């Protein structure tokens, strides 16, 4: 049979068809969370978005979006186990107060956490700040502007970094653990203040280690009408 | 543009079957009728389909294949004495499916495309009826199988209706008749299937 | 000396640039030192196999399905009856198991067209042999007794012999350009909630299915010899056709199932014994 | 090294960009991945017989009136007597009907100027036989005894016979190069409120009048055979001109009253029965 | 304002961290937007209006009168207000001519004779 | 005449820029008169001597540590043996000392790689002789009774005699292009806060250790002269190689504790006697 | 692609343009469906015997 004329650019321009693209579009990663001036700060492990961010029926409830996994990037990434490259954050404030709150980087040290967390169990974090230690950071003014569009490097020591595992709360060997992320973000604010976070693909961005789909289930036709009543 | 695409197989053309007239049962015009009252209405193809014209060989190919697109011409001739005088006038709607309610005045009927058929001078109307629907093709036919929520056979409406009433003189003849008369100058068909009663 | 600045212009804030845009200009922040240091590729780079689109990705071989022939099985009998939409496997039940790439990808947009491949392999020796078909219906289904329907559609019929696969492309006939997703856009109901009529009303789309289907049938009955098995299995591939399309980013249709576990933070979280 | 930025200029701030114009520049964001692509025309189009501009429309052939004319009727009397408003019908009553494109477009603009083109055609035969006159008078209206009054004015003879016919040009003379319409450019009543002189006195303008009047008299009365009609009908229909003119965008004079209905939310209300 | 599925939670699962094309506002910076929604549909052209909007016809031709919709998602309750324009891309044809219209502007308003 | 500036632009309004990058541009106000004057080294500049990088602060020589070598011992036992790390001195004990440069400045950056060089120095007359020899073990250490193991691996054999000092370069293979440092990247705790597991459990990284070993061995026992001393002293000096590299700025691992004392206002703070 | 844009400048906002001064530049918003469309003088202008300035 005739293989037809395609129906690319028939309808607009808009072709949404490469990679790249797909992972450059952003997803909410933490919607409405609290920031405690108590702690050190709130901690984002620097990864793209996967079944490692995937929530589960009955589990434990985490401070993630819950439709992460459902997400277009996410089911790009469930291909994919190998990433390199930057990758930009957009941070929004919950506030239009002269208080500023520092975003600060962390390098590849080894740890994967996330949340608001204290650093070595101390019980003051004001006279020892995390943003005035000596790494690299930029702060946000809520009066000014409450948005912001970091973009975290790709400082570690591998070729490329692990997108997921096979078990998330595996206590398996350590420094391979750590392969998960390339570092972590700070966020420190001032007072109690909410805030959201965004994760898209930098300019810089490459994916590879091609694995196909794995095993799936859906049950959207239950929760829809036919076009028969 | 949209026929190259949407058919993967390329579409056939029975010049033969469809380029030929065809006649369909008679108008009957009064001088009972006012203004912006139907003498007729089409739902073309389906009124050339179901009701008129069912043994006619322009229905030939109208029973395998289940897409095509229609490009229609629509001569009419009327036929009264010169004792009389009376304006018919006959417009075309495109993509008229839920909207038959509305525009359907006579005023509608000068602004879309149409002809001016006067009843004395016995003059002949020719309607260019091209294919404009809001997809690439228009599904040919019903069936017990098929989905309920494509309405098919119905890409225009055709409206007959008196511009200005007929009058006639002493003891003149009380009413006229209009003879409709259409043909298919480009119909490309896409989908073959196995064959069906036509509605 | 200290003049004025008579220049000026009237301008619009916005909060972000390039926010829903995929492409185009960024307003970024590099946390370095160097702002014009990118991450190098100049060693460890891509591999060449790889896809660098999702319609690549849409052109990888995935077995769909598999149905058994025998020697019992009449002509005129469907053996392969389906709905072929790269949307949904069923349109009335649960689906769990490993979907095909094409339909896995097809599950993020919302609109596809394009012809849809299928490779048919036999699992026999070269003393099976028989002849089957190969239908494509469009607008309208054929009664599984009246093969004879069938036969009007759009068919392709092979013999089967030394060669124990085929090849078929799938056309692309329907009254739209593209055709739509049959699955949602936006399905919020995670935690598996039972289902009325009043949640189906307020769904966001209408699940706007197709009446196309896709059969295989017995033109001539499986006659093989004594030596060998009666009943053998066929491997039905399928894939996107070379003008395959996709359109409109949204929610994925099918997400993973099997081990999935969500992370906690390493290592405060009991992971030091 | 890191250098200081010297540069600077003064800025307004402002909301929005090209809010009230209707081209020229626009601060749209798009929502796509491309912040370029458009929705392509290249194959699906306009059609080359549709209109462009809002005059076009006001170039389309209208039905304004019908009036019946009968061998009765003497010499002299007024067959037709009508105010030619392209605003308003009538000043005195409500309209309710199919109202011309012309007048309809019209009805959207505050101002219009240039010559109104009427044609009238016969509903009659070749039998049927009488002169008619077309009078176009300013400044003043003349007595409906007293044609002669009417025949000084602007006027064109039109003799009945073969050609069932004539088309006449309604010039443009007045004080003012362009006329202002006669209907309110904002009207909040909606519900049809009894309405009193404090309502009227807080209108948003004052409906200027026109007293120019279009008048059709009986030249030589319709002498017909016996064996035809004596009282035959007549259609005036009614378009701009070709040097018809139009400014002020204001709400619309004339509004649907026929098969109206308002939305509501598909499927939640009570679609599903 | 309605509930997709008629759930008694949405912030744990919002629409608009599901993976579709989204833009925001700030009211503390600008709290006006310009978005341009695209044509993303099958059809070659769309339907403005039907004869009645409230009638239960068939559902796949029922939805030819949108393109799909826009979603509004707020943190607290508060106010709002839309505005709608054509694109710099936009076309209309299937030219009908004026339906049928009712008037009575003349009874709200003064003639120039007292 | 007063035109309008139809000109306009969107723009997204950031607080600083510049902050995180140390170069690029700059939004400085100079607290001067003439915004352009900078200060003046026309005169008095950098002395060309001095490092401009901090790899030139890890290409000088600092001594990392001595031992002593006598004549009672014997062939095959390990003279030194240590953990070559530039991090950490060691993993298991407080630190208190004169720190190299390169260890020093290397406690700065995150990340390291490169070959690092010993010279080893022999405090000895030319009456001392006895040969030794140098090995360099990865992935695996040697038992200190087993020399043969520590021979298969990088060795350079020196023999003593009138050159009192050998060069050596320890080359640089792992699994990683680069090595991570040891020590954390930020540590709150400043007043020797009492340690337990659960303030380890909410470390900022995880110590990744290194079992790379530096040994040198006993091949032929010191056989001095009656007339000189019989234990020697060695002192092993250590710098970067020339292609040693660094990245990633972090918390400084080592702190000076040496004469530090608070600074207090000059002069109301009881100053004046 | 989606580069970053790393050019900048230093700003003073001000409410209004040209308020004081008689000519120069405006922040004018035309309420127009044409932004650059002005009033004719075409058919239509001032008499010449009449004054241009207030001497």
């Amino acid at each position: 049979f005739s293989d037809g004329v395609t129906a690319m650019g028939f309808q607009s321009l808009d072709t949404q068809v490469s990679i790249k693209d797909i992972l450059r579009r952003p997803v909410l990663l933490f919607n409405h969370v609290e920031l405690d001036p108590d702690y050190t700060g709130f901690f984002i492990p620097i990864m793209p978005p996967s079944r490692m961010m995937q929530y589960k029926s009955g589990d434990k409830e985490t401070s993630f979006q819950r439709l992460i996994g459902r997400t277009p990037q996410a089911a790009i990434m469930n291909l994919f186990r190998f990433w390199r490259g930057s990758l930009r954050y957009t941070i929004i404030i919950h506030s239009t107060d002269g208080h500023p709150i520092y975003v600060t980087h962390v390098p590849h040290t080894g740890n994967r956490v996330y949340g608001l967390m204290k650093v070595n169990n101390l019980h003051e974090y004001t006279k020892v700040p995390i943003f005035g230690c000596g790494l690299t950071t930029e702060m946000i003014i809520p009066s000014v502007n409450p948005s912001i569009c970091v973009e975290v490097p790709f400082d570690t020591e591998n070729n490329w970094a692990v997108t997921f595992d096979e078990d998330a709360q595996r206590n398996y060997s350590w420094r391979d653990k750590g392969d998960t992320v390339t570092g972590h973000l700070v966020v420190t604010p001032v007072v109690s203040v909410y805030m959201s976070v965004w994760v898209e693909a930098g300019d810089d961005f490459e994916v590879s280690n091609f694995y196909g789909p794995p095993s799936v289930k859906t049950n959207d036709w239950n929760y829809a009408f036919s076009d028969e009543h | 543009g949209d026929l190259v695409i949407a058919s993967s197989e390329p579409t056939q053309q029975f010049r033969s079957l469809t380029n030929r007239w065809m006649p369909i049962n008679s108008i009957r015009v009064t001088v009972n009728g006012k203004r912006n009252d139907l003498l007729a209405q089409y739902y073309i193809p389906e009124d050339f389909l179901s009701t008129h014209a069912k043994c006619a060989p322009n229905t030939i190919p109208f029973e395998t294949y289940v897409y095509g697109k229609y490009e229609l011409e629509m001569k009419f001739v009327a036929n009264g004495n010169k004792f009389q005088c009376g304006k018919v006038i006959i417009s075309v709607k495109f993509d008229s499916y839920q909207a038959d309610n509305i525009n359907t005045g006579f005023q509608a009927a000068l602004s879309r495309p149409h002809i001016m058929l006067d009843l004395s001078t016995n003059n002949e109307g020719v309607l260019k009826i091209p294919f404009r629907y809001h997809r690439a093709f228009v599904r040919n036919q019903t069936h017990k199988t098929a989905t309920a929520g494509v309405r098919p056979g119905k890409f225009a409406s055709i409206y007959v209706q008196v511009l200005s009433p007929l009058q006639t003189g002493e003891g003149g003849a009380n009413d006229m008749f209009i003879r409709p008369f259409y043909r298919y100058t480009r119909a490309e068909f896409a989908g073959m299937s196995y064959k069906v009663p036509l509605t | 000396d200290k003049p004025k600045d008579v220049s000026s212009i009237t301008i619009i804030p916005k909060p972000r640039l390039g926010f829903p845009h995929g492409k185009g200009k960024s307003d970024a922040v590099a946390m370095r030192v160097n702002p014009v240091a990118l991450t190098s590729f100049q060693d460890v780079s891509a591999y060449p196999d790889e896809p660098r689109t999702t319609l690549d990705i849409a052109r990888i071989w995935g077995l769909r399905s598999t149905f058994n022939w025998g020697s019992g099985d009449e002509h005129g009998k469907e053996l392969f009856n389906t709905v072929l939409d790269p949307g949904l496997r069923f349109y009335d039940q649960d689906y769990e198991g490993q979907i095909t790439p094409m339909e896995y990808v097809t599950g993020l947009y919302n609109f596809w067209s394009g012809p849809i491949e299928l490779r048919f392999d036999f699992v026999s020796n070269a003393f099976h042999t028989g002849t089957v078909i190969i239908s494509a219906e469009y607008n309208r289904s054929s009664t599984n007794t009246d093969e004879c329907q069938s036969h009007s559609t759009y068919t392709k019929t092979f013999h089967l012999g030394e060669q124990k696969s085929v090849h078929f492309t799938v056309p692309y006939i329907y009254d739209t350009v593209v055709r739509r997703n049959t699955a949602s856009a936006y399905l919020p109901v995670t935690d598996y909630d039972k289902v009325d009529n009043v949640s189906r009303a307020q769904a966001m789309g209408i699940r706007a299915e197709s009446k196309m289907r896709v059969k295989v049938r017995v033109v001539n009955v499986l006659r093989p010899v004594a030596s060998t098995t009666s009943t053998i299995e066929v491997l039905v591939y399928m894939r996107g056709g070379k003008n395959y399309a996709l359109h409109g980013l949204k929610q994925s249709t099918y997400w993973p199932s099997n081990s999935v576990v969500p992370i906690d933070s390493f290592p405060p979280d009991g992971y030091d014994p």
